[PDB]
RNA sequence: CGGCCCCCUGGACGAAGACUGACGCUCAGGUGCGAAAGCGUGGGGAGCAAACAGGAUUAGAUACCCUGGUAGUCCACGCCGUAAACGAUGUCGACUUGGAGGUUGUGCCGGCGUGGCUUCCGGAGCUAACGCGUUAAGUCGACCGCCUGGGGAGUAC
RNA sequence: GGCCCCUUAGCUCAGUGGUUAGAGCAGGCGACUCAUAAUCGCUUGGUCGCUGGUUCAAGUCCAGCAGGGGCCACCA
């Protein structure tokens, strides 16, 4: 997320930009998944019990 | 209470002054029920803190209640099931109520002879910065200071 | 001594502590401060607050340098990956670029078993 | 069974036509394959981490938490032959109302059809009940494997 | 035998001849919790060994001993 200020605008809009644009692009979903290990039993069951919840 | 029901009570303002700031203060000094020795040590209390200052009756009392009201205190607050110890902010009535408090539990623990004079030395002190109830609002600010990291 | 007027603050964020450092543009450190150095220790050392302390008294020490623009680039999840750059620009510094640089395995090693508490 | 490229190689499906003429189904003994951990000989070793050492928590803590860390996890060849190896549901064939999707072929003019595999709901019927329901646990045929109260015991010789 | 390190709260470490005796370390009282454990706030405190020196000005500079300390040295 390279956020570049332009010329006349406040600190604010440009802080919005950025706190927009790494939500967008989902760094801390990584960072949270990527923290321990997941035996592929355990996400292959976490995953069909988040699809069979979500339908 | 869990059902907000509660209110204001009316209070009669004190005779010879017309102030229920006055009144209060001869409430919280009252113990037993017998009002009519309070007001007499209250009367005591405040001429002579009157002519000791000479600046006017009524307003050193004021100035020495300005000088101890305080503005934050310390509760507790969870967020995940842990206790902490969290500074807010003190609504004007509670302030007076606890001034008023500090000064009459200041003034009862003392040497003298009579309760009018501890008063009279305990009014003087807090309007010149010298009174035990200086130390409480200090304490209690510092202490408000000291955890400010965890102030949602 | 030396004037530069453009620096680069890096931001290290993480769930214990937080780590802000003002460099040159060519990677050469002028000065650093840490939450905990800053008088915070244990659970209030992992607070925004923390941080935002320590970016200010970073930003105190590189006055003598004379820098007037700085961009922020950041890396680590912790809580003071906000009040940093807002404390930054209490010291009005020019703020000219805000990026993450958190790194990312494309796969890479292998974490750690979760904790069992 | 998962980054990208090349070489060798097994199966499945659809479309019209031709050819052989029952050459079929199931299968006791027999043969082959078969997760992970483990074993033998020779390599390699970032991260993780049985055993082991220290720090805490605790009445105690040979643990759960933290700091370290060796076999092992990786490669070549050779053994081992076991799992909640599960759809807890043997293989083959025929017949029996519907609704909503997914993936991949083909014919005629976005429309009208026609095959394969697959996900969810549900009718008759079945079932002790839960439930299954054209991918049956529904109605029948061919063959194989297995069961006969709980422990002792999948143990002893 | 010769050089050289210093002597300070209940304890350990700091302290420039002027207008400092400094902090940490145990305890006491409050703060939070229904209440401990962990956290936070305020504090009970000092003979600069004895003595002397020059010096307006000395814990401060010099030491005499003593105490606790190293090396140099060693053919009654
Ligand atoms: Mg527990
Ligand atoms: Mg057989
Ligand atoms: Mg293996
Ligand atoms: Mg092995
Ligand atoms: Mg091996
Ligand atoms: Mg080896
Ligand atoms: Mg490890
Ligand atoms: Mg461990
Ligand atoms: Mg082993
Ligand atoms: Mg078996
Ligand atoms: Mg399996
Ligand atoms: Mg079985
Ligand atoms: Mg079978
Ligand atoms: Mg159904
Ligand atoms: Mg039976
Ligand atoms: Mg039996
Ligand atoms: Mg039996
Ligand atoms: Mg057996
Ligand atoms: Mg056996």
């Amino acid at each position: 997320p390279v956020i570049k200020v332009r010329e006349n605008e406040p600190f604010d809009v440009a802080l919005r930009r950025f706190k927009r644009s790494c939500e967008k692009a989902g760094v801390l979903a990584e960072v949270r998944r990527r923290e321990f290990y997941e035996k592929p039993t355990t996400e292959r069951k976490r995953a069909k019990a988040s699809a069979v919840k979500r339908h | 209470p869990r059902r907000r029901v509660i209110g204001q009570r009316k209070i009669l303002p004190d005779p010879k002054f017309g102030s229920e700031l006055l009144a209060k203060f001869v409430n919280i000094l009252m113990v037993d029920g017998k009002k009519s020795t309070a007001e007499s040590i209250v009367y005591s209390a405040l001429e002579t803190l009157a002519q000791r200052s000479g600046k006017s009756e009524l307003e050193a009392f004021e100035v020495a209640l300005e000088n101890v009201r305080p503005t934050v205190e310390v509760k507790s607050r969870r967020v995940g099931g842990s206790t902490y110890q969290v500074p807010v902010e003190v609504r004007p009535v509670r302030r007076n109520a606890l001034a008023m408090r500090w000064i009459v539990e200041a003034a009862r623990k003392r040497g003298d002879k009579s309760m009018a004079l501890r008063l009279a030395n305990e009014l003087s002190d807090a309007a010149e910065n010298k009174g035990t109830a200086v130390k409480k609002r200090e304490d209690v600010h510092r202490m408000a200071e000291a955890n400010k990291a965890f102030a949602h | 001594r030396k004037q530069v007027s453009d620096g680069v603050a890096h931001i290290h964020a993480s769930f214990n502590n937080t780590i802000v450092t003002i460099t040159d543009r060519q990677g050469n450190a002028l000065g650093w401060a840490t939450a905990g150095g800053s008088g915070f220790r244990g659970s209030r050392k992992s607070t925004p607050f923390a941080a935002q302390v320590a970016a200010e008294r970073c930003a105190d020490a590189v006055k003598e340098y004379g820098i007037k623009n700085l961009e922020v680039m950041v890396k680590g999840p912790g809580p003071g990956r906000e009040s940093t750059i807002r404390a930054l620009n209490a010291a009005g510094f020019r703020i000219t670029n805000i990026t993450d640089v958190t790194p990312i395995p494309h796969x890479g090693c292998r974490p750690p078993k979760k904790r069992r508490v």
